[PDB]
């Protein structure tokens, strides 16, 4: 049950890992990034899970905060939950390899205060544990809902519902389709050949 | 997030050249994370945004991989029609139907916890309440459920090793999104996976649907629908946020028209006839720099010099406009020369003439803006061409091709004329400004910024730490090049400011913390290993881990 997981960097400090399994293989990968980027990953989960407060505390005006209940508003937990746990034992050992790989260097570094980065004396905070729930939501927060989750419908409404106010109905909808218009122009640029 | 794909047929030396820019901004520590996966099943070389178990951006020694912002529409937001007795019911078909609600618990560094209600319809989470209208808008997404198949369906595509293997795994995809292809053998092929909702006729896209059940989703369409092209006649795939292919409509966050930031880059294959693999790698080079609404607003200023009477009131500016090859140019700086200074104020007065009129108080900010790079103001991570813009230049055809059913926005009013008042408001504008002498204008030179805090307003890193050089490059954060030469892998990258975000509790920084910043302000780009052969050679530091878990 003991595998041993080769990580090798190159020149420019870019990591290479090789392993046999799929927790190995992102064990390794989870180990690499804690010795790069220890505190942006620290804070990456805080900013899509919703747990920024709990170390910076309350911003200038509440930004910090009033933010933290945008983030927690857009997904819900009991969802994801489910999905992790319905996937089979090797999809699932990417998640938690990667959890475990990022807490195996983590631990090490309660150890030796050395090897503890700079932005966390400054903020005066200590760095957590990573989760399997938080791997996720790394990607789900950053990927596919600020590039699928664009939405700027009730601000187009708002648009429609001020022109028919001052234009009518009649010119306030012919005013509506040259600002934001249903379809456009029949010759545009697009990325497959036309006809 | 920009993209062009080259087939060998168009290359000179005849190798598959794909070169990635995909931009969300430029942060300090880099946004993108280098990593080299082998084994169990996985041969991949590359680089990742954040830290995803997946690779966005590399190759497997068989097939490359790309990817840029979704062009399609996955979320629709519905409007239910609440009592006006009780705030927590809506009108949902018959009758009346009572919302969920969760608590969320907030937790606050040298305070109290703080609570709040999250509450939830048939459609979804709702986002804004409006109680004297009696409405509330809930977020409904067509991707809901599918979070981590859209994340495995990422990760299976590495696995693949042909156009078949691609296509199949994109069926899986959710979210919207844009995948690339290029093998080793010469193909290049180009898909946009995404699960596209089929909404009826009633529906409008760019506004809220009714949420009472007589407007709802018929079901989700069919793979078919999804737009994909596997090797054009051309031979090459462009794509910079534009339109996905033709036959789509326009979503209701994305709008597109004639002018598109597409044409930068496209342009400039329609000049040779074959390409070398360092001149397809050059094409970054003058994207960068160039304006992006120039090309459609110069012969609409041809036009003006002449036959307009040579009387100077004013051609004074307008005659040396032209003499402009839409490019920034640095000099102090400080702009080199003040023809970008003119068109910059000149748009601007075209908005006050034209859009302001008709537009609205509250999204008055959505169109009076340019949307240029400056030097001191927070600009986004791509520049564009601006929704002020882009009603000008379509409705600039309407007066060329008049429309009854269509308004025209200039109305009395022709293009001529409008263009010179602008011209003469720029020109007054400048003159008190800079003095009376138009060879002395300038503007200060757009400052590309690595801003400490990320995307969504979160310090990465503590506060000063940044990094900032002069000129502004439209580029993408990180910048990668797959060519397949006869041999045939060569995989090359170049992320800012570089691999490692380590800070000592002394102060000192890693070794390469700054080793990738200086290559990519040349252009330049680094080597990575790709096979099992070269990586143990090439490699600077071993270390093995030891692990053991239970299955
Ligand atoms: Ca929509």
């Amino acid at each position: 049950q003991v595998q041993s997981v080769e990580v090798m960097r190159d020149s420019y400090g870019v990591p290479h890992v090789f392993a046999d399994s799929h927790y190995g293989l992102y064990y390794g990968y989870g180990y690499a990034v804690a010795q790069d980027r220890l505190f942006q990953m620290d804070m990456a989960r805080r900013s899509f899970v919703g747990t920024t407060a709990a170390v910076l505390g309350p911003g200038e005006q509440d930004a910090y905060v009033k933010y933290d209940m945008q983030v927690r508003q857009n997904f819900t937990p009991a969802s994801i939950q489910r999905q992790i746990a319905a996937l089979s034992k090797d999809e699932r050992d990417i998640f938690r390899g990667y959890a475990d790989g990022y807490n195996a260097y983590l631990e090490q570094v309660r150890r030796r205060p050395e090897l503890l980065p700079k932005e966390y004396v400054d903020f005066d905070f200590q760095p957590e544990p990573l989760t399997d729930f938080d791997v996720v939501m790394i990607w789900v927060g950053s990927m596919a809902n600020r590039f699928s989750d664009t939405n700027l419908e009730v601000t187009a409404l708002a648009m429609r519902q001020s022109l028919e106010k001052q234009h009518g109905p009649e010119r306030g909808r012919a005013l509506f389709d040259e600002l934001l218009w249903i379809n456009d122009t029949t010759a545009p640029t697009t990325v497959p050949a036309p006809a | 997030s920009n993209l062009w794909s080259t087939r060998p047929e168009r290359v000179q030396e005849g190798s598959t050249v794909l070169i990635n820019g995909p931009q969300f901004g430029w942060y300090n520590p880099a946004y993108t994370y280098g990593i080299g996966l082998h084994g169990a099943g996985f041969d991949v070389v590359g680089n990742t945004p954040f830290a995803y178990p997946i690779v966005l951006f590399g190759t497997n020694s068989e097939i490359a991989w790309g990817a840029t912002a979704g062009p399609q529409d996955v979320v629709d937001i519905y409007q239910e029609k609440l009592n006006p007795s009780r705030a927590d019911q809506y009108w949902f078909n018959n009758a009346w139907r009572t919302m969920e609600q969760r608590k969320e618990r907030i937790q606050v560094r040298g305070q109290a916890d703080r609570e709040m209600t999250i509450w939830r319809t048939v459609h979804g989470p709702v986002m804004q309440f409006d109680y004297d209208q009696g409405a509330a808008y809930s977020k409904k997404r067509s991707w809901d459920g599918y979070e981590v198949q859209s994340l495995l369906a990422w990760l299976n595509v590495a696995k693949a090793r042909n156009w078949t293997e691609f296509l199949d795994q994109a069926s899986k995809m959710a979210i919207s999104i844009n995948w690339y292809y290029a093998d080793k053998h010469g193909n290049i092929g180009y898909v946009s996976p995404a699960f596209l909702p089929q909404r009826p006729a009633d529906q409008d896209i760019r506004v809220p649907a009714k949420g009472d059940g007589s407007m709802e989703w018929l079901g989700i369409k069919s793979f078919d629908a999804i737009p994909k092209a596997y090797n054009p006649p051309q031979g090459y795939l462009v794509n910079w946020n534009n339109k996905p292919a033709p036959d789509k409509t326009n979503t209701d966050t994305y709008y597109w028209t004639y002018g598109d930031r597409m044409n930068e880059l496209v342009s400039q294959y329609q000049q040779k006839d074959l390409f070398s693999v360092q001149e397809i790698w050059e094409f970054n080079q003058k994207a960068s720099y160039s304006d992006v609404n120039w090309r459609y607003f110069r012969p609409h200023l041809e036009k003006l010099a002449q036959q307009l009477p040579a009387d100077d009131s004013s051609k004074a500016a307008l005659t040396m406009l032209l003499a402009w090859d839409g490019m920034e140019q640095d000099q102090g700086g400080q702009n080199a020369g003040p023809a970008r200074v003119l068109f910059k104020t000149w748009l601007e007065e075209m908005y006050k003439q034209v859009l302001m009129p008709v537009v609205p108080e509250s999204h008055r900010a959505m169109y009076s803006q340019t949307g240029f790079a400056t030097q001191q103001g927070p600009n986004p991570g791509s520049i564009n061409l601006s929704m002020g813009t882009k009603v000008l230049l379509r409705a600039l055809v309407l007066e060329a091709h008049p429309d009854p059913k269509r308004v025209n926005v200039f109305g009395e009013r022709s293009s001529q004329e409008i263009m010179h008042t602008a011209l003469q408001n720029a020109q007054a504008r400048l003159s008190q400004e800079q003095g009376a002498q138009m060879a002395r204008w300038t503007m200060p030179t757009s400052v590309h910024r690595f801003s400490d805090k990320n995307f969504t307003g979160t310090p990465q890193t503590m506060p000063g730490n940044t990094f900032a050089f002069t000129g502004y490059q439209n580029r993408g954060t990180e910048n990668n090049r797959v060519v397949f030469d006869a041999k045939g892998v060569e995989f090359c990258d170049a992320m800012p400011p570089g691999q490692s975000g380590f800070t000592d509790r002394n102060g000192v920084r890693s070794p390469h913390y700054e080793d990738q910043l200086k290559l990519y302000e040349n252009f330049e780009c680094k080597t990575m290993d790709v096979t099992h052969a070269d990586i143990r050679r090439n490699a600077q530091s071993s270390t093995m881990l030891l692990i053991q878990p239970q299955p």
